[PDB]
């Protein structure tokens, strides 16, 4: 992913030339999303489609094949992110069982605000 | 022809050779890479040749063959007697050192036109295929 | 740390948004961090705070993301702030890749705040104190004969003179 | 430099005029020390590390920094004390080392804190020329002297670490400027210069070196000139095939060119009745320049541009040409043994690599060669494929094949028992090459023929590794070969499973196989991490330093290896793995190593058994979240396979009891079991157990026995027979065809008649 991107940051760097455009400052999924300047409409358009698969994944109900698209591709970071709502599990009382109560946060609160 | 008309990047003159050269530069007038020897007036020999095969003027084929004169190798004969005769006789020894020229050589070149005439020149295989699914 | 927060937003407000959100990573604050990156218009670090609030999966995932940018070669025109405020969210004060590159995000500025970094983000939940004070001493002492990643606990007042200390 | 210059004025102006505060200057004295430097205020910066390093004298970057400063402005004497004091608080840095190596030098005034410096850099990384260059200036104040003592430091950091390529090229270079060709000869004619032969700046140096001797001395034309003009050549080979490994084109057809005009040289120069290993040499040189061609035009044709379905041809040529050139038989000549060993070396590598190219390109027709040969083989079709190599150069009076005629030289069938000895040949080379460990075993399998991996590790590693033969264990310092060959499957099936994911996202006319410089790495990171601490183990231990990293990696892998820890994985490949060792075993005759196979893989079973019932309660299928793996949806298995894997899995336990020796207990399992797989197994027993009573006496009472074990085979054969009558798919279903099964039919009619 980001090969246009690359390239064209590559020939700026090499050359001078090649970004007359609001272009971007890094590699990142959330970059342009935080410096308000987008680039590359193929780029978002892949990125669209990525997203819609995405979203017929989950809708479905499934997990396992989301993130293996997601180590496949290289777009981990909505998985990633899909992973704050949850709540710990409680149940341990000793060491012999087993860490179960890892996966969520109290902040659901101001999760659910935000 | 008649939908390009005539005065539109050189439309169709009377006469067979003459719209069949006007249809070749309606299609592509820019020089396709992989050209061996010259050209007629600018214009792809070799796109030139798979034209007239296509369209079946053989009396065009053997005016385009006249007028290339030095701007082709040695087959100019080869092309005539193919032309000429119906029943394609244009001696089993040469059939077969233009199949083994193809085989050997004519295998990877840029131009599909050229790859194309001399696979039917040749007569190699059963069927070459280059650039022509496309809906046609 | 709720001393030093209070002292420290009057000094970076607005225009030291960078910084701000430097020392709110290293403080580790929720409450007015959250209100004040809400206000602004900082939704991703809203958002990821409760992630990174327990599950090291995340975690885990950002550091595999950082590891193939590396090999890809692009941390280059990567700027470092990105790689220096994911190795913040990581835990870790330095990270070193594999093209010479050394991010820090400078964890030498207070003890406390080095520990409570130390036994959040970087060690797991569920390691004891015991443990934790055991890695810092690790860290900024020797393991196989290295150079210290961390800093040395000293006095308030010891810390504004400066004294001929190194790597070793 | 990434902001503007009067940008970063302006704004730390702006900062300066909003709040002047000097606790905040010197606090931020070593950014504003930065910024201050990218603006170009040498004395701003300067003043503002001063003030830092007064606030807090902490941290030697900012004595570097200001060392830096004063180094770019004009004091060189406080920029190197800057420099020492900063590289004497901080334990080491290459950076530091070489501006202090530089400072000295420019400054002449040469000290021993400066060599210190130069030793621990050469300690740290002996690479790059620039070592060499800082010291050859440091001790050109000598003389004698220092050239002495420059090459006795070269050759003890040579001894402490082999990594200095580039030094001694660059000591090469000095002598040849110094007119030192004696001593360039003699210290590249060294035994050590055999392994530091992979780099094209040095065999290029070395070949150059060879030609200023060779055209300075030609009085004399013995074995040491014999010797000197292999080694150039062999150097020149070495460099055409990394110009061909690297992204390049205009390097490897430049290097091409050269070694077609060495070649056509040596051709000409020989041409005069010559019998010796000249002969040799020059044929196994021939079979390497087509190999080099054949893997040129492929590089060419995989590159989007002239018809890679149709390119196949002249690299099929050239694989042909280089498969049949024999290899060297023994030692034609004796004194080049040294040289020897190392073109047979490379003349099975190329043997093998041909048979395994036309192999996997001729897509299972044996008349290909045939006619590839009938086509290609005139002086017409030479100058055409030269043509299309060197780009219209070279022609016949350059090419060394030009000058004589062809024809219709005869060539070599590529065998399996040729390309199986070619292989554990080739594996002694590739001992550590996980890239060529998987592209073989990528061949191997899209030839489907599988060499036993047992004897693949024994021929990769000539030692015992420690510890082996495992079964259930949980110390990371005891591998297994289990482990290993287990390991290898499953990188092999991760990589055909990538490759057939990218040919099916590009387009479907894609070859079957690639090479390995165009497939580049086949393998990742904590890949090649646990490798490496393999290899490590099996040379005994790892290296002081990251051994308990290598140890965790070791024990992170080992965890999902011998399915210790459930994490999530599919079905489809640990049957395909349990399938592979079955294979492996049913290959050998040891009862060792098939006890070991069958206890894995019954392991194997019980672990999937309580991923079995997941599928059929319509669930969601597991998938492996380490990195190690990347295993997808290629390797799925269905609700309707369920029933099929308890089979295998009944199956496999049925095999493991034969091999125990419960034959009573397999025999019932397989009856219990009803797959027409189970009755051809309880056919084999039955033959082999009639073999068995045969082996012995045969008076007048055991013939009873046999000819009741007879019946009783021949009756499931019989059964067998009628359902492959009844139902076709059978014989398909069925392993082996229905020729072996009327033929052990009539071997049972024929021995039923005999009495002893």
């Amino acid at each position: 992913y980001w090969e246009n991107t690359l390239h064209t940051l590559k020939q700026r760097s090499m050359l001078s030339l090649g970004s007359s455009r609001p272009l971007v400052s890094e590699l990142d999924p959330d970059a342009p999303i935080r410096q308000k300047l987008p680039l590359d409409d193929l780029d978002r358009e892949d990125d669209i489609r990525l997203l819609k698969y995405l979203f017929t994944l989950i809708r479905a109900g499934m997990t396992d094949e989301a993130q293996r698209l997601c180590k496949r591709c290289g777009q981990a970071w909505r998985a990633a992110t899909l992973e704050g709502w949850k709540l710990y599990h409680d149940a341990n009382i000793n060491g012999g069982t087993e860490l179960q109560a890892v996966e969520g946060n109290p902040y659901r609160c101001v999760w659910k605000t935000c | 022809v008649f939908a390009n008309l005539q005065q539109a990047q050189l439309g169709g003159v009377p006469g067979t050779y003459n719209l069949v050269r006007s249809f070749l530069n309606i299609r592509l007038p820019t020089p396709i890479p992989g050209l061996q020897d010259g050209e007629i007036e600018g214009y792809p020999v070799w796109a030139l040749i798979y034209y007239c095969m296509r369209c079946g003027d053989l009396m065009a084929a053997q005016q385009v063959v006249n007028r290339a004169q030095h701007q082709l190798g040695d087959f100019k004969n080869c092309f005539q007697e193919y032309i000429h005769n119906k029943d394609r006789r244009l001696s089993p020894t040469t059939e077969n050192k233009l199949r083994l020229h193809y085989r050997r050589a004519v295998r990877a070149s840029t131009d599909p036109y050229k790859r194309a005439v001399y696979c039917i020149i040749g007569r190699c295989d059963v069927s070459d295929n280059h650039s022509e699914v496309a809906d046609k | 740390a709720q001393e030093r927060i209070e002292e420290e937003v009057s000094l970076y407000g607005p225009e030291r948004h960078i910084e701000a959100v430097f020392s709110y990573l290293t403080g580790g604050r929720i409450s007015d961090a959250c209100r004040l990156a809400q206000k602004s218009g900082d939704h991703r670090l809203s958002l990821l705070l409760s992630q990174m609030v327990g599950s090291q999966e995340v975690r885990d995932l950002i550091t595999l993301q950082l590891v193939d940018w590396n090999k890809l070669q692009v941390d280059h025109y990567i700027q470092e702030e990105r790689l220096r405020v994911f190795c913040l969210l990581s835990g870790t004060p330095v990270w070193r890749s594999s093209d010479n590159r050394s991010i820090n995000v400078c964890s030498q500025l207070d003890w406390k705040r080095t520990l409570g970094i130390h036994l959040w983000y970087m060690l797991p939940p569920t390691a004891t104190v015991a443990q934790a004070l055991h890695m810092y001493e690790q860290a900024f002492q020797e393991q196989e004969g290295g150079e210290p990643y961390a800093c040395y606990p000293l006095p308030p007042y010891l810390e504004d003179c400066g004294f001929s200390f190194g790597d070793d | 430099m990434r902001r503007s210059k009067a940008e970063i004025q302006r704004y730390v102006e702006n900062a300066q005029n909003s709040a002047s505060s000097p606790r905040e200057k010197s606090m931020k004295g070593f950014l504003f020390a930065r910024l201050y430097y990218e603006a170009k205020e040498y004395e701003l910066a300067k003043r503002s590390v001063s003030s830092y390093i007064s606030v807090q004298e902490r941290d030697p970057k900012a004595h570097r920094f200001l060392g830096q400063l004063f180094e770019i402005e004009g004091n060189v004497e406080k920029a190197v004390g800057c420099y020492k004091r900063s590289l004497e608080l901080n334990p080491t840095q290459k950076d530091l080392t070489l501006r202090i190596a530089e400072l000295i030098c420019t400054l002449n005034i040469k000290d021993g804190r400066a060599e210190y410096w130069v030793e621990r850099a050469s300690k740290l990384f002996p690479g790059s020329p620039e070592i060499y260059r800082l010291k050859e200036q440091l001790l050109s104040s000598q003389g004698e002297a220092g050239w002495n003592q420059l090459f006795d430091l070269i050759q003890a950091e040579l001894f402490a670490r082999p990594n200095d390529v580039y030094v001694n090229l660059k000591l090469v270079d000095l002598f040849l400027s110094n007119q030192r060709l004696e001593e360039a000869v003699l210290h590249c004619l060294k035994p050590e210069r055999r392994a530091l032969r992979t780099d094209i700046e040095w065999c290029s140096c070395v070949v150059r070196v060879f030609k200023e001797y060779l055209a300075s001395k030609q009085g004399q034309k013995n074995t040491n000139m014999r010797m000197i003009t292999k080694e150039l050549l062999l150097a020149q080979c070495d460099v055409v095939f990394l110009t061909l490994s690297k992204k390049d084109v205009q390097k490897s057809k430049e290097a091409l060119e050269r070694f077609d005009q060495a070649l056509l040289s040596v051709k000409q120069s020989v041409s005069g009745t010559d019998a010796s290993d000249l002969s040799v040499t020059f044929y196994e040189m021939r079979g390497h320049y087509y190999m080099h061609a054949g893997t040129l035009l492929l590089k060419m044709a995989q590159s989007c541009e002239v018809q890679w379905k149709a390119l196949i041809e002249p690299a099929a040529l050239c694989y042909l040409l280089a498969y049949q050139v024999p290899k060297p038989k023994s030692k034609p000549v004796k004194g080049d043994d040294n040289g020897q060993g190392f073109l047979e070396e490379l003349a099975f590598d190329r043997q093998s690599k041909s048979g395994h190219l036309l192999l996997t390109l001729s897509h299972g027709k044996q008349n290909f060669i045939s006619e590839i040969i009938e086509t290609f083989a005139n002086q017409c079709g030479q100058s055409i494929l030269l043509k299309f190599l060197f780009e219209d150069n070279l022609s016949m009076q350059d090419s060394f094949m030009g000058s004589d005629d062809i024809s219709y030289v005869e060539n070599r069938v590529p065998d399996l028992s040729e390309l199986s000895q070619h292989d554990n040949g080739s594996l002694r080379i590739h001992n550590g090459d996980l890239q060529h460990l998987t592209w073989l075993g990528l061949q191997w399998h899209f030839l489907s023929t599988l060499p036993p991996l047992r004897k693949w590790l024994k021929q990769i590693f000539p030692r015992v590794p420690q510890e082996t033969s495992r079964l259930e264990s949980n110390i990371p310092e005891s591998i297994c070969l289990l482990d290993l060959e287990v390991f290898l499957l499953a990188v092999v099936q991760t990589s055909y499973l990538q490759l057939q994911d990218n040919n099916t996202t590009a387009d479907p006319n894609r070859p079957r196989c690639l090479p390995l410089p165009i497939c580049k790495q086949l393998f990742t990171d904590r890949q090649r991490s646990w490798w490496d601490a393999v290899y490590s183990l099996i040379t005994k231990k790892a290296l002081p330093g990251t051994s308990a990293k290598l140890r965790s990696v070791i024990q992170h892998d080992l965890t999902t290896l011998r399915a210790q820890e459930k994490h999530g994985l599919q079905p489809a490949v640990l049957v395909n793995w349990a399938r592979g060792l079955h294979k492996t075993g049913y290959s050998l005759n040891s009862f060792y190593d098939q006890k070991e196979y069958m206890g894995r893989c019954v392991h194997y079973w019980k672990k999937l058994l309580p991923l079995l019932d997941l599928v059929k309660q319509k669930k969601s299928i597991p998938e492996p979240v380490d990195p190690l793996f990347k295993h997808f949806h290629n390797k799925d298995i269905k609700v309707s396979e369920v029933k099929d894997l308890e089979d295998e899995a009944c199956i496999a336990f049925a095999t493991l009891d034969l091999v125990d020796g419960k034959t009573e207990d397999a025999i019932i399992a397989f009856e219990s079991v009803k797959n027409v797989v189970a009755y051809w197994n309880l056919a084999l027993i039955y033959q082999r157990k009639a073999e068995e009573i045969e082996n012995d006496c045969l008076p007048a009472e055991e013939q009873e026995e046999f000819q009741e074990c007879l019946l009783k085979c021949k009756g499931f054969l019989k059964m067998i027979c009628d359902e492959y009558s009844a139902y076709p798919s059978i014989a398909t279903s069925l392993p082996v065809p229905v020729e072996t099964v009327f033929e052990m039919l009539d071997s049972v009619k024929q021995s039923l008649g005999e009495a002893m």
